[PDB]
Formats: C-alpha cells, structure tokens, sequence
C-alpha cells in the first residue's frame, strides 16, 4: 500500500492511512482501511506487498487478542509493539519473509501517555514523535520538523496532518484518494469521518 | 478476459465474457469463466483458468462441509477467506487467479469479495478483471447506481462487456449473464457478441465510429 | 542443463455428434525434423465406452493414459463395477493433471464418448487441468489450420442463408457419423499438405451405444 | 596530382555552338559508313569492316555489339570511344533496371541511359 | 597431472609425476600421487585433489574393513568400490582414477575411471592432462608381456614426454611396481629422464 | 542434472520376416578423443532380447547390472525360469521404459538412447525404442543419433512399411544393416570401422557376432581431388 | 516487441478462372487495444494490386514507396507496370534493406494486360518470392488462412463463386484471430473490371 | 531442404526438391529451388531463401558482364570465386548455401560453398536439412564413371531420401542436366510423388452466403478524355 | 507525459492533455501546455520521452512555419500530417529515435471539414473521430464509443471530454493535474480557460 | 584436422588428413587441405576454412605479383605475407597455417603460424586439434637430413595415430613432396596406415 502517517501529541496518537488500492493499471478501491484494532488502546496501520500486509496484521491482532483473554489484561503499547517486531524480524530470515512496514499508535493506560511506534519489514523498531513509511516521509518531515510541538493538542495535531495530507496531494506523483484518519487516547480508538 | 460484479438494490449482477487466448491464437470463444461453485456463490476466473477452475471447484466442497458442520449457509466473509487463506499458503509457487466470490445472505446482504494470487482480499461493490477491465469500469461508473432495477442492471453489465469485448482484442465470444439473489442466482443467458454488437449499435444508436 | 521436455508433434481431433463422437489422430511421431514411426497409435480405447489421446511430448502422454487407465480399473474396484461415466472421467483427468501443477505433463488431453442421456460428448483440456466439455476440437501441431475449418464447416460461422444477405444464419442441422468423418478426412489431408509433423497415417476411433469401432487411412508421407 | 580540371571542357561560343559537340559530329563524319533498317519483322544494322592492315583479323575487331539479348549497337566515329560506351550500356542495363524489374530494359529506355552518359561527357568536369 | 599403470610379465607397475599446481604457480613440486589403498592395491589420481583424497581415503577404509571380513580383496573389488562412489556422486566431483594391483590367481591388473564414473580393464592406462601428448608414443610403444626393466623404460620415457608437453606435470617421476615379490618404490630425477 | 562424459554413437536396427537384426560399433569417446576402442554396447538379456544402448557409457553399465539383476531376480522362486515364465523382450522394455522416465521425472536422468530388440514367445518380433526423456516408439526400422538420419533411410528402403516385414529375408536385412554401418562410418566423425551385430531369429535364436569390421569401402576417388576450387 | 504482430492484420490472394481476388482484414491496433476499424492494406498501381500486413508505418511507407516508384516507372516506360515486374521490384527495394528490413508481408496481385493471365505473389520481409498458382496468405492469422485456403480452395472458380471462397477463408481465419478483424473487404479483379466489397462481420 | 550433385561420364547433374516452409507451415509446395547463374551453371540453393536468389543473381548478373567484356562462356570457378569472396566479405550473414554444377571451355564441375565463404570439390555432394539422408543414398549407390542416366536416377533417389525421411523436405523432384557440348537441360517436375488425393466433400459455396455491406466499382483506368 | 485525448465534432477538433510534469519522485510543474501552434488552423498536442517531445513539436513547428513564409499559404491539416509522419517514419531507424507520440488537430479551411490525426513514434498515422495515446483511450474509448455523435456541437464535445477526465481521476493511479483544453475552428485556436 | 610439415635432405613434405567436420557431421571425407600458393611454396591449413581459404588465394595473389615483379620468392617471404594477414587481423581470423617451401639456395623450409599470427621456423612442425597426440610421438621419432622414404615414413605413422584418436581428423593422408626433382603428390589409404 502507499502512505502512512503518524503523530504524537499531548494526550493521543494519530494515524493517518491512505484509502487507494491499486492492482497495476486500475484503482480498485478508494475506501480502503488499512488499519486494525490490537486492543482498545493499541492501533495498528499498515503498508507493503499486498495480501501479505492483512494477513500479517490480522495474525497480529489475533495473538494479541488471545493474550488479552487468557491474562485479562490489555497489554503495554510497548508490550505489543515489541512483539510486532519479534515477528517480523523472525521473518526477514525465513523462506518468504512478509514484506510489511507498520505503525503502532497506543495510549499506554498506566503512564497516562500517547506512544506511536515505526517498524519496517526487517524489524526495525523506533518510538518517535512523528513517523511515516516509505516515501511519506521525504515530503512530510519537513513540515513536521519546523510545526511540532510535544504539547500540541489534538486538534493541532490534525490541523498539521492536513498541512501534510495538502503537500503529499500537491507533490506525489500518485493519487492515493485521501486518508482515513483515527485518534487513540485515553477513551480508546475512533475514526475522523470528515477529512 | 473481461469479467465484472457489482452490488445493487436487487443483488448482484455477474457479467463476463468467453474468449480464451494462446498468444494471438484464440483458443476457444465458449470458455465459462463464471464458476458456479453452489447453488448461492460464484466465482468468476480471471488468470490461471485451472488455478481457478480447480480451487473454486475445491472452495464449493469447503462450503458444503461447513453447512453440513455448521447446519448453516457459509457466509461469502467467510467462503471467501477460505479461498485466499489456500492461495497465500501457495504464494510464490506461481498460481495465478484473479476472482471475485459473489453471494447473497441474510446476516450480509449481497457481498462480493475480490480474492487475488498474491493473497488479496477484498470487499467492495464494483470490480472488474481482465485485460479488458479499463473499458467495463468506463461504462460501470457513469451509469451505476444502486436503485438500478434487476433489468437495468443486467443490461448495464451486459453492456460493459461489450465495451470490452469491441476494444479489447483479448475480450470477446459471448456474454454470459447472472443474477444474484438471496434464495440463490439465475442464469440469465448467454449473447453472441457478434449479433448483439449490432444489435446494441442500432437500437442505442452507440458506435457511430464503426460502419454497419 | 537438462530439459525434462520434448515434442513430438502430432494432430488430434475430437468431434461430437448427436448419438456418436470420435476421436482421431495422425500416426506420426516425430523430434525436429526426423520421423520417429509412421505408425505410433495415439488414441486409446481405455474401457467404459471412452477414448482418449493426450497429445504433445509422447512420454508424458503415455504416462497420462497409463494412469487413467489404471483408474478406469481402481473406479471398478472401489465402486462395485460402476460404469464411469464421461463427465466423471473428465473431473478425474482434471485431478490426475492438477496433481502436477507445479511439474506439468505436457499435454493437450482430450477424451470423447456418450454421456448418460447417450449424447455425444468431448472433453478439452489444458497441461494443467482446466477442461471443458465441447462440440469440437483440434489439438497439437496443426490445430490453428484445423479449428478454423471446423467453425465453418461444422458450426456453419460467417454463413448465412442466400437471399437474405446477412439477415438469417445458416441453420445448424445435425450431422451424420459419415458426414463428420469426411471433415475428419478432409481436415487431415488439408491439414498434411500445409504442416511438415503430420502425415503417414489417420486412426479415427468411433464411439457409439455399440461400442467403440477403428477406422484407418493413409496419409502422405513426405 | 589529383583531377584538377573540375571545370567544363565544351563551353558555348558566342554564336550560341557547343564547339566541342560540333567538333565531335565531325569525327563522326569521318568515320566509316553504318546503317540500320527497320522492318515490321525485324531490324538490321550493318557496317563496313574498314581493316587497318591485312594481318589484322578483323573478326577480332566488333563493330556490332550485343547490348542485351534483344538490342544490338553499331557506330560510326572513334572506335575506342565506341568500345567503353558498349561496356557502360551493357553494365547500366543491369544496374539501372535488370537488378531492379527481373528483366532487360525496353530499347527507347537503354537508348535514354546510353545518351545521358553521352550528355554528361558534353557538360561535365 | 600426468599418470599411468602398466601391465607386464610378472604384475604391474603404477608411474606418475610429481607437480601439483594452482593455476601456473606450483604449489607442490613433490606431490605423490601414486596411493595406497591396500597392501598390493594402489592407484594414481587425477583430478580434484581434495576429491580424489577423499575418494582414496574412504576405499582404503572399505578394503581395510573388507579384508577383516572376506580376506585379500580382488583389484576388480578395489575398482568397483572406486566406480561406486564416482558414478553415485559424479555432479560433485571431478576425479579421475587409475587403479592397479597385483593378485596371484589374477596377477597385474589395471582398471581406468574416468570423470563419468564407468570403469575399463585395460592391459595400461594413461590419465592426466599431461596424457593426451603422449597417447602415439604409447600406443606404438607398448608390448604386452614387458620385462620389468622394459616396462620401467616404457613408462619413465612416456611420462618424460609428458612432462616436456605438459606445463601442468613436472618434478620427479615416481613409480610404484606391485609383483609377488612384493612392494617396490622408485623415483627418476630431472637431470636423469630429461635427457631421454 | 548432468552431461554425458565418455559416450556411444548410434545403434541401428530393423525388423525381418523371421526376426530383428541390431548392431552398434565398439567405440566409447570422450569428446572429440577416441579413448576406448573395446566397448561392447549391445547386451543379450537371455536367448531372446538384445539390448543396445547409445549414449553415456556410465549410465550403460549401470543400466547392464541393473539386466543382469533382472535376470537374477526373475529366478528366484521360478521353477519355469528357463520356459514360460521367462522374461521376454517387451518385460525387458518396459522395465526400463519405466526406469527412464522417473529418472527424467527426477531430473536426474540415464543419459542414454536404448532400442530393445527381440522375439516374443509366440515368434512375435520385438523392436522399441527408449531414451533419457522417457519417450518410446516402435517402427520397422529403428536407430539412434546419427543412425536416424543415416541408417534410417536406408534401412526403411527396404521396409518402408509393415507389409515389407515378411517379404525380407535375413540375408538382406544384414546386408543392408551392415552397410548402413559403413555408411556411418564414413560419415560420423565419432563411429569407429569395429562394430558388433546381433540377430535374433525365432527358428534359429540369437546369434551374437563380435569384431566385425566395415569393409569394400571406397577411397581410390580422393586421389583426383585436388585443392577446394581453382587448384590443379 | 516483436515488430510483425504489434499491429495486427492478414491478407489473402486467390486465383480463380480468368480473375484474381485479393482480400484483407481492416483492424489496425497497439498490442491488445483497437485502434481504427479502417486501416485498408490493400492498394493498387495501376492495374496491379498490393496487400501489405506487419507493421503499420512500414505498410504506410511502402505504400508510398511503390507509388512514387510505378508513378516514375510508367512516365518513362509510358505504360503500366505489370504484376510480374512489379514483384520483382518489390523483390528488389525489400532485400535492399536485407540488415534493416521493412516488418512487412506483402502479397501482390494482378491480370497481365498483354497476356490476360492471372498473376498472385507473396514475400517475406526480405524479399523472397513465392509464386503459388493457388493462393497466398499473410499476417497474424497465416496459419489459420493457410488452413482455410488449403480446404476451401479449387481451381478456375468464376468471379462471383471465387469471391464466396476468399471471403469465407478470411472471416473464419480472422475470427481464430485475437489481431485481426474489425471489418474486411475483398476486391474480384477481372482483365478491365474490379469490384471492392466490405463484409459484414463481429466486431470483437 | 535437400539438394544433390552428381558427377558422371560427360558432364554434371543436380536435383532439388519443391517444398518451401516458415518454420513446420509450408508456404510453398512447388518452389523452384534450381537457379541459373549462366545458361550451362546453375546452382541449388539451402539457407535463406532470399539470400540464396539474391547472391545467385548477383554473380549472375556480373558473370554476363564479365562473359561479354570476355568474349567467352563463363567458367564455373568464376561464378564460385565471385560468390566466396561476396559471402565471405558478409562473415555468414548471407545465409547461403549452395551447390555449384555446370559446364564450361575448361569441362564439368562440381562445388559445394557455404555461407562463411568456404568452397569444396567433389564428385558427390549433398546440402540442405535433408542432407545426411540424400548423402546416405550417395555414400550407398554412388560409383567411379556413372552414365548420363545412372546419374540422374541417383541423383533424383538422393532426394527421394530426403523428401520421404526429412521434415523439411517434399512434393517434387527437380533436376538439371548439365553435359558437356550439349544444352543444359532443366527438368522442372522431373518427378511428381506426393499428389495430393481427392477431397471427400467440395466446398464451394452457394451463391450469396457472405454478408455484404458496400459494393463499389474500383476505377483502374486512368482518367479519361473529354 | 501521460495524458492527450482528441476529439473531432461537428464544426472543430478540441485536444484536451495533462498539466503535470513529473520526473520521477516529485511533480515539478502542474500547468505545463503539451501542445504547439503548427498554423492558424493547426494544432499538435504531445507526449513521450522528455525533452524528445518539445525538441520535435518546435521543429515541426518552425518547418510548417517556413512553408506558410515561402508560400504565403497554410498547408491543409492532411498534408501536414503526412509531413509529421514521414519524420517519425525516418526517425524511427535513426541512431536514436524521438519517442514522441502526437495528436494533430487541424481545420480544413478549403473542405470547411475538422480534421484529427493519431500518430505514434513509429510514424502509425489514422484519421479519427477520436483519439488518444498511451492508456488514455483504456479508460476513455468506451465512453466515446458510446455517446459520439458526428454531429455534436462544441458543448457537447466538451461535455463528453468532461466525462472521460472524470473516469481517468476515478480510474488512474497518477495525479495528472487536469488537463489544459484547446478548440480549432474554422476562426483558429482558442483555449478554454476554465475546465 | 591433423597437419604437419618435415624438412629432410632433399627438401620438405606437407602431410595431411582429408577430415572436415560440422560438430561431428563429416561435411567432406576427402578434403584437400595442402594448398599451392607458389609453385614450390605450399601450406597446410587449419582452423575456418573460410579464413584460411580466404588468405590463402590473398597470399597466392601477392606471391603471383611479386614473381611478376621481382622473381621467384623465398619461403621465408611467403611466410611473412602469410603472417601479415593473420597479425593484422587476428581479432576476425580463426586461422592455424604451416608454411613449407623449397628453394635452391635454402633448400626445404618449415614455417608455422599459430592462432596469434607468430611465425616459428622450425624443422618439423605439426598443428591441428590431432596434433595433440602425436606430441610424444613426433618429438621422439623425428631426425634430421632424413632421406624421402624415412620421412614419408615418419609423416605415414604420425598422421596414422593422430587419425586413430582424434575424432576431427580421418579419411585419406595426402602429402605433397617438395625437391629440386619437382612436386609430387601422394595418397595414403585408410586399410593401408590404420595396420601400421
Ligand atoms: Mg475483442
Ligand atoms: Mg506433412
Ligand atoms: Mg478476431
Ligand atoms: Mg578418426
């Protein structure tokens, strides 16, 4: 898939996600989610080769629903975020590795505090105030640089990602038709239906 | 190829065409590529014509052991994810399918799921495959919508075939036509492209480009 | 480096009738440009009123018809004597194809007989198992010269009725057992002149209520 | 070395003559009597075989050539002049239409290529 | 590499040369490429030598374990064991063997391997890249039924030439001679056959 | 996976009225070298079949043992091993039918061209041919590498087809089999003058002939030609 | 990628009893998309016709090539040119271009004015002639025609039952033909009479 | 492909068979593989086709030149010389293969020459696919002092081989006779093997059974007076 | 570039072509004019290989324009067409072939007839009621092949352009910026400025 | 191909096989690879035959106009024309080619010319993919100032074993003897040098 973004601000993490689904020649799609819900704080958005990408997160969301139900207890975003990493660092050696990159966007329940989480495909693992994939990044970061703000509320926040959203529209080569854009706090995960 | 389902009011409509090529030698203009795999799901095949012959044979098998297990109708949600469940086991092996499972349930609706080689699965309302595919989704997306009436929306999908089937070298023979309902489809007949070409050219007054 | 694969050319065709088919083939086999045999029978008769040929490389072929053949005799075994019925031929040969997706047999199958209304029937298949029950078809080295033919001739496509210019098709009456051997000949002999793999030899195998009969006619040589 | 006379060679006087055409008309003039007659089947041509010595075997000498297997030359003039002209008519009716149609030019077109290498010796270098 | 194995009157007598080289440097100027595998069973090696020690080593352990069971193994033996280890692994090695012994039923004998893995009694055999120059020499030179003497002149002059061809043989000419009299060892030195 | 090393040019044979004649030459080469001049390619299995095999002399000898376990195994317990229930040409083939086509089918196969030639027990005669990719066929003329664009030709101008079979004698089936021997001879640059000939006839059984040799060959020609054009 | 299929197209030339036919298909298109219904190959100098499949701009250019070359030959031979030198010329101006030729196959087809003999010949993109006393066929779908033609075909057919045969042999090939169709027209060439008809066909 | 040459007695002879392929098609089934490079040396070709004609033609051309600037009958080590250093100075891209036969002043001759620009002599020669089956033929009937009719009968039987066991070979035998102090005589269809039978069903059509859109009268004249 | 679409109505030809320019990562211009003024009534858009494209278009360009100065008359849309062609046709066995492909729209002032012209880099030339390069027509032809009319007006020519703009946004994976639209009439060449 | 060259007292002998193969196809049986480029100046050729037919009518040429001009030309000259075109053009030239002459003054000469275009005068030389075996052979059995019968001899039995073993090589033996007496040709048949 193509672009995936991420920001943490004051009290959430935000994760803006591409719709566009596009098999070579067509757009297949132009309301795809490409994300899926860990646990009730924990949001996970993904990009990379297809079939691979959604197979990989929902075997995630799996494990991580199971350890919820046998523990009765919702895991660290950190918690979660280290076994994602596990799992795709296990897979760059195997005999076809998932060629998946993720965001994980958490809100940690006993520190009180928003963490997002970048992870590539080998199981490259950093925690950042703003992240993004593949080329998002080089047209974003500049912006993200000079506006950031670690006190910043969430509707700052999402007035930055549109800044971003504006420059990856003007910029890209690609029509990736827009972003669905999810909040995680405290109160756990909605959706942005108007962006 | 060029194959096409959509989602509408009175279910789904499945529209496909007939030939089937080796290089430039056509093959066969009587190809079904529409996979009646029971008597409430389709399948449509795109690439591999065993991969999907074969496998969408062995998915209806799957769905009837699991109304026998289960004692209900398999849902499409999850008749399809057996389909792309198998073909991700195979990645890199060099199965090649490109397949829409089309169904109608009650907890659902109609449904339709593209399932693709490379482990793809998705939900939508419209799709089209095939190497004819750019010139259906032409005719499908300025004339969709969802209040099309059963009789609208199969000559919508019949039409766009034939836009297909004009343009696209690869795309011809014949039409076949499906509708989907709840209490299961109905086959709705296969058109000669020759004849109806002609036939759609004079009472539509459509292809002025082309002498008849 | 070793190539596991080979041609040795050959011309198959399968023709339904209303209450017959047949099954025929040309005798020569070949590998470049030298003849291998001018009589290496390519149609078999493999028992409950069906015929077969799987044509392209001859190993793989043979090994084909060996294995459908042996599950002619397990089906008898396994099932009290049941007559195998052509569709349930058809659905087998998919299974024994498939089983070698990944190492294919280099084959163009295709299989005639009665199915159970007593209807002729032929069956078209691809090296990996995709098939399709047909009224006609040419398979192997000269089948682009062939099918054509046959669409014409059999089909009566591009004919339409004198008078009406265009307006009414040439009806599709049923042809007789004579009538379709003819074209069978007529196809080869065509079919010989313009491509250097057939000739020698034509085995045409019929298969009606009666059972399966053999036909044979020479073909040039050169 | 080098050809440095690049220049025309046969120049108009001011009474409008090519000295150098009128000049070579008149070593035509000179040279011995040949003739040709058309008949509705056939065509002759004929010349004296005026030989320079008795120990001289003339029928070494040809004065009617063979220019394709249908057309035949003969002259009046410069023999040697005569003699590389037939060598380029024989070679420009392969060159120039043989290699190109599969076939021996028409005599009126073979004449046409014979006087266009006439005419370039009357202009050019 | 240049090697042979010789029939004569009273057994056989295995001959080699001694260079050994890692494309033109020479790595071993005093290789000994005439092996023991048995008492009276030795051969000359050609080929990978990393694969032909391996070889040798484990026929050697095969006779060793054979005659603990069976007694005096056969140079046919011997061979075959060779043969079966070259033919069942022949897309990993390169290795071409000659194998000579001396039986008192069979007397001298003489088995080629070449790089496919079959196997050829012949009455001499010539291996090595230093072979294919001295193929004439050999053919016209060979008698059977040879003295020891003639036969250690056959071979010390076919193997001169050899050398003298051959950027890839040189260095001594080491001979092994396998009799009923028992186990005989000889070397030639340059200044001695070089002359020849 | 593999390549032929030391190799085994063609092997021709034909069917007569009585019987099948098969030959091969005693050569084994490795490339261009003419390395073994003592390799005998054609191997009787019984008093019935011959065996001639082209291709990797390797894989020949393994494929010899592989008859001579045949012949052993087919004993054991087999009180009519030497009657009924002996093994005949078309078992012989197809066994090895069988074994050439896994082989292939394992990528890893006997690099060889092989023609069974025999007499069935009812007199029947008995010519097919196998090779490495596990491909068999049957005519009344068979050969193998340059055999079947050489022999082939002239052996078929003798039996061209089926009915031909009763009309040849044994006579002249050797005789156009041996010049066909010539024939590749002169023109195979990797055949060798000494062959071997096999004839399997049902009255009078095999009768196996060594060393023999091309002969009345035609040379005294070349002594005329002189340069490659203008030279004289 | 392959210059001779990209465009698409066939064209076939019969003789029948005092007449020729020649006949081709009207697709022209870029690979898989079709491009114009429309696009004729075949022409006409004089009296004598050319049928060109391949590559599009080269039949385009050698059309134009052997118009200004018969326009030429005839101001100075002052007649028309014949079928049997015009396929030497085509012979000629194609293996001129031996080591960077045309992707063409041209079919030439004609009545010798003087002698009144019908007259068909094919090439290969080189030049290579092929004078068949039957029928000639070129393009995508040769093989196909080489079966219709070799079934359908028989000697000195009249005009109007020659005209069934060619057009028949076509269709039915064109129609086995992913590149080639979309209209096709036939042209029944007599010694001073030649009538052009456009069959009625599937468009797919 | 197959072409022969055979020496005899008083001259030369070679024979060609007529079948033409594109890969396995046949484009031709009467092709004229015997070419006339003068009226008594003529030569078959294998290879490419074009490039056999075209070179054929070519030396053709510039040996009538030549015979004329002469005022002698063209020699068949001419033609040859001429086509060795054309197709040598080409490396093998000319595709021609040929052989070589006629008559001249000097007697009768017989070459092969291939495509790189290498020549060779003989009394017997043989090229094309079908060559190692006519060579069979050759290598068994072949003798020293052959009659006029020996030769043409082996000749004509080396061919047979071809046309009957190789693929690329068929229909006709083709032969040209070439004898010293005499006309060259070609023997187009000198023999007519493989006839083809008679269909079982004629296929001519009603009159009226193909669609028409359009007729239209083609104006082949040119434009016309008054 | 990408995207050229043609059309010939009733009365004129209207070319309709992309405003982007990208190489490679980043869109570097979003109002660039794929097209050149050939003569009064003759116009060429373009697209292919960079600077191949322009470099053609203006030596066509000025080779037109030299035989309108040296004849004091406009070639018809037919002849420069032909000239257009026989240039690609030479180019594409040169050293190094222009990879241009173009559309020329011109007006016969003699036949009072619109006229529009399809030619590939390989010298293809075709006379057309409609046209485009590249996978412009994949999206677009079905479309026209629907509503065409020969005897549309210039509203709805444009109409019908606007719809197949709308399914090339829908349908195409790249941003091509909109498309720039120019009309040639019996009265010359206007652009239209709002689209 | 197996070719060779021997000077002795009377002058030198050219000796070759009559074998020319497509892979391993004998395209000519009786191939005549002892080519004249002067009267008593001859050559044995090997490698394309294309090539070394091409230089040798060249080199035949510019031996013609030099006699024209300047007289007969000594072997060595011919040597030098020979290695001109093959130096010169050694990046298009797959071309062995050993030169053999007779002058008066000189008397029999033996040059060889190998792949690069060096020339090598030498007494004897031998080339061709069979010369390879005969390497031992020649360099053992090889004298100088043999007589006529000696080297016929000597060139009989080489070219015999070079034919016995190489594949490539077979047929006839031609030789072409070069004295003061004049030029003679001899003809060695296969039942004739394959006893020897
Ligand atoms: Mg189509
Ligand atoms: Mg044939
Ligand atoms: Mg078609
Ligand atoms: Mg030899």
């Amino acid at each position: 898939m193509d672009i995936i973004l991420g920001i943490r601000v004051q009290d959430s993490v935000i994760l803006a996600s591409s719709k566009a689904v596009t098999r070579g020649i067509s757009v297949l799609k132009d309301s795809d989610d490409k994300t899926r819900q860990l646990s009730p704080h924990t949001l996970m958005s993904f990009a990379g080769e297809a079939g691979d990408t959604v197979q990989f997160a929902e075997y995630i969301q799996a494990n991580i629903q199971l350890y919820s139900i046998r523990e009765d207890y919702e895991l660290s975003p950190q918690a979660v975020s280290s076994f994602v990493r596990q799992e795709l660092a296990k897979s760059i050696r195997s005999r076809r590795p998932y060629q998946v990159n993720v965001l994980i966007g958490g809100y940690d329940k006993k520190k009180n505090k928003p963490e997002l989480y970048q992870i590539d495909y080998l199981g490259t693992k950093v925690e950042l105030p703003y992240g993004a994939h593949g080329y998002s990044g080089f047209y974003t970061f500049s912006l993200l640089d000079h506006h950031y703000r670690p006190d910043m509320t969430t509707e700052e926040g999402l007035d930055l990602l549109k800044l971003c959203v504006q420059e990856l529209e003007k910029r890209m080569p690609m029509d990736f038709k827009g972003v669905i854009v999810k909040i995680v706090d405290k109160d756990g995960i909605r959706q942005v239906d108007d962006f | 190829t060029t194959m096409l389902a959509f989602r509408f009011q009175g279910g789904i409509i499945v529209a496909v065409d007939s030939r089937a090529t080796a290089g430039n030698w056509v093959a066969s203009q009587t190809v079904k590529k529409v996979i009646e795999i029971n008597p409430f799901l389709l399948g449509t095949m795109a690439g591999g014509a065993a991969d999907c012959q074969f496998w969408e044979t062995w998915l209806g098998s799957q769905c009837r052991l699991h109304e026998l297990r289960e004692k209900e109708r398999i849902s499409v949600a999850a008749a399809s994810k057996i389909l792309s469940n198998l073909v991700y086991q195979y990645k890199g092996a060099g199965l090649s399918m490109g397949t829409m499972i089309c169904g109608y349930t009650r907890k659902e609706g109609p449904t339709i799921y593209y399932v693709d080689s490379d482990g793809t699965r998705l939900k939508g309302d419209i799709f089209c495959v095939g190497s004819g595919q750019t010139f259906a989704y032409g005719v499908l997306d300025s004339n969709y919508k969802w209040d099309l009436s059963v009789e609208d929306a199969l000559y919508l999908g019949k039409r766009s075939i034939l836009a297909a089937a004009h343009r696209d070298a690869y795309s011809g023979g014949s039409v076949n036509l499906y509708h989907v309902t709840e209490d299961g489809w109905i086959y709705h007949g296969n058109h000669d492209v020759g004849e109806l070409f002609w036939k759609v050219k004079e009472e539509e007054g459509s292809f002025n480009n082309v002498i008849g | 480096q070793f190539n596991p694969y080979g041609d040795n050319g050959g011309t198959i065709l399968g023709i339904a009738g209303e209450d017959f088919a047949v099954l025929a083939g040309d005798t020569r086999n070949i590998t470049d440009y030298s003849i291998n045999s001018r009589y290496e029978p390519k149609v078999f008769d493999c028992g409950d009123n069906i015929v077969m040929s799987a044509n392209g490389f001859a190993a793989d072929g043979d090994a084909l018809v060996k294995r459908f053949k042996n599950s002619v005799k397990w089906y008898h075994f396994d099932h009290n004597d049941k007559k195998l019925s052509i569709n349930s031929a058809a659905r087998n040969i998919q299974h024994l194809l498939y089983g070698k997706r990944f190492f294919p047999y280099y084959v163009h199958t295709i299989i005639a007989g009665l199915d159970e209304d007593g209807k002729g029937a032929v069956y078209s298949f691809d090296p990996v198992g995709s098939y399709e029950r047909e009224q006609c078809r040419a398979g192997g080295a000269a089948a682009s010269l062939i099918m054509p033919f046959l669409d014409n001739q059999v089909n009566f496509k591009n004919q339409y009725e004198p008078g009406t210019n265009g307006k009414v098709k040439k009806p599709l009456k049923y042809l007789s057992v004579e009538e379709v051997i003819k074209l069978v000949r007529d196809s080869f002999t065509s079919a010989t002149e313009r491509h250097i793999q057939v000739g020698d030899g034509l085995e045409i195998l019929i298969v009606t209520k009666d059972g399966v009969r053999k036909e044979f006619y020479e073909l040039k040589r050169d | 070395m080098t050809d440095r006379y690049s220049f025309s060679l046969t120049t108009f006087s001011p009474s409008g003559k090519l000295g150098q055409i009128d000049y070579a008309l008149t070593a035509v003039k000179q040279g011995v009597t040949s003739l040709g007659i058309k008949a509705t089947n056939g065509v002759v041509i004929a010349t004296e075989k005026k030989s320079s010595s008795p120990l001289a075997m003339s029928e070494t000498l040809s004065k009617v050539s063979l220019l394709t297997p249908d057309i035949g030359a003969v002259y009046s003039g410069m023999g040697p002049d005569y003699r590389v002209l037939v060598d380029k008519s024989r070679k420009v009716a392969h060159t120039s239409y043989k290699r190109i149609y599969g076939e021996y030019p028409p005599t009126k077109l073979l004449v046409s290529e014979v006087a266009k290498i006439m005419q370039e010796a009357t202009q050019s270098g | 590499t240049s090697i042979m194995a010789v029939t004569f009157k009273d057994g056989v007598i295995l001959g080699a040369d001694s260079r050994t080289t890692t494309g033109a440097y020479i790595a071993n100027r005093v290789t000994d490429k005439l092996t023991r595998v048995h008492d009276k069973i030795w051969c000359c090696r050609s080929g990978s030598a990393a694969d032909t020690q391996a070889i040798a080593d484990i026929v050697q352990y095969h006779l060793e374990l054979y005659t603990s069971q069976y007694g005096t193994p056969s140079t046919e033996t011997a061979a075959s064991v060779f043969k079966e280890l070259c033919y069942e692994n022949k897309d990993n090695l390169t290795a071409g063997i000659i194998v000579a012994g001396y039986d008192d039923k069979n007397k001298g004998e003489v088995y080629t391997i070449p790089l496919g893995g079959s196997v050829h009694k012949l009455p001499y055999a010539i291996a090595g890249s230093g072979s294919t120059f001295i193929y004439g020499y050999c053919d016209k030179n060979f008698r059977e039924n040879m003295s020891k003497e003639e036969t250690v002149d056959f071979i010390k002059h076919s193997l001169s030439q050899a050398i003298k061809w051959d950027g890839s043989s040189g260095g001594v000419i080491r001979m092994v001679v396998l009799t009923a009299a028992g186990v005989e060892r000889l070397i030639f030195y340059p200044d001695e056959y070089e002359q020849l | 996976t593999q390549q032929p090393i030391v190799t085994g040019t063609s092997v021709i044979s034909m069917k007569y009225d009585n019987g099948v004649i098969i030959a091969a030459d005693n050569l084994g080469s490795y490339g261009s070298l003419l390395r073994f001049n003592g390799v005998e390619r054609l191997i009787p299995v019984g008093d019935n079949t011959v065996v001639g095999i082209s291709g990797d002399i390797s894989d020949m000898q393994h494929i010899e043992r592989l008859l001579k376990d045949l012949v052993t195994e087919n004993a054991y317990d087999n009180p009519l091993a030497d009657a009924e229930e002996a093994l005949e040409p078309s078992y012989i083939f197809e066994y090895l039918a069988t074994v050439m086509y896994q082989r292939r089918s394992k990528m890893n196969p006997l690099w060889n061209a092989i023609i069974v030639a025999g007499v069935q027990s009812n007199g029947d005669q008995f010519l097919r041919y196998v090779n490495l990719l596990g491909v068999t066929y049957s005519s009344p003329t068979l050969a193998t590498g340059f055999g079947a664009h050489m022999a082939n030709p002239l052996l078929r101008k003798v039996v061209d087809r089926e009915s031909d079979i009763p009309k040849t004698t044994v006579q002249v089936a050797e005789e156009a089999i041996v010049n066909a021997m010539r024939v590749l001879y002169y023109r195979d640059a990797r055949s060798s003058r000494n062959f071997s000939l096999a004839i399997i006839d049902k009255n009078t059984g095999l009768t196996f002939k060594k060393n023999l040799q091309v002969e009345n060959m035609k040379w005294d020609f070349a002594k005329d030609i002189k340069g490659y054009g203008t030279q004289k | 990628s392959d210059p001779s299929s990209i465009n698409g197209g066939i064209v076939v030339a019969m003789t029948g009893k005092d007449c020729v036919a020649i006949a081709c298909d009207l697709r022209l298109g870029s690979q898989s998309l079709g491009v114009s219904n429309k696009f004729e190959k075949i022409f006409h100098y004089g009296h004598v016709f050319l049928g060109i499949t391949g590559l599009a701009t080269d039949v385009t250019t050698l059309n134009e090539m052997f118009r200004y070359k018969t326009n030429l030959y005839k101001l100075k031979e002052e007649r028309a040119i014949e079928p049997e030198t015009f396929t030497q010329l085509v012979s000629s101006s194609l293996y001129e271009r031996r080591f960077g030729p045309y992707f063409v196959g041209p079919v030439v087809a004609g009545i010798n004015s003087k002698s009144g003999k019908p007259f068909i010949a094919g090439f290969d993109l080189i030049g290579c002639i092929d004078e068949a006393k039957d029928f000639i066929v070129s393009g995508t779908a040769s093989d196909q025609l080489f079966g219709m033609c070799e079934s359908l075909y028989e000697p000195n057919l009249e005009p109007e039952d020659l005209f069934e045969t060619i057009s028949q042999a076509l269709l039915n090939a064109a129609d086995r033909d992913a590149l080639s169709g979309w209209g096709a027209v036939v042209y029944i060439i007599k010694k001073d009479e030649v009538v052009k008809r456009y069959l009625k066909m599937r468009q797919d | 492909t197959t072409i022969v040459g055979v020496k005899f007695n008083n001259g030369v002879v070679i024979a060609a068979d007529t079948r033409s392929t594109q890969g396995p098609i046949v484009a031709d089934k009467n092709c004229a593989k015997l070419h006339r490079i003068s009226p008594k040396i003529w030569c078959a070709g294998a290879g490419t086709a074009a490039d056999t004609e075209a070179v054929t033609q070519l030396i053709g051309s510039n040996i009538e030149l030549h015979s004329l600037y002469t005022s002698r009958e063209p020699r068949v080590v001419s033609a040859l010389q001429m086509l060795k250093q054309h197709l040598f100075k080409y490396q093998g891209h000319i595709g021609a293969y040929l052989i070589v036969a006629g008559v001249d002043p000097t007697g009768s001759h017989l070459f092969s020459i291939h495509a790189h620009g290498s020549t060779d002599v003989g009394y017997y020669l043989s090229l094309g696919s079908g060559s190692l089956a006519a060579m069979a033929v050759l290598e068994s009937h072949w003798k020293q002092d052959l009659t006029k009719e020996e030769a043409i009968k082996l000749a004509s039987d080396a061919i047979q081989a071809g046309i009957w066991n190789d693929l690329g070979s068929g229909s006709n035998v083709d032969v040209c006779v070439m004898e010293i102090g005499k006309d060259a005589e070609y023997l187009r269809n000198y023999l007519t093997p493989n006839v083809r039978e008679e269909k079982q069903k004629s296929y001519k059509f009603p009159r009226g059974t193909t669609a028409v859109l359009k007729e239209s009268i083609v104006n082949i004249c040119d434009i016309q007076e008054e």
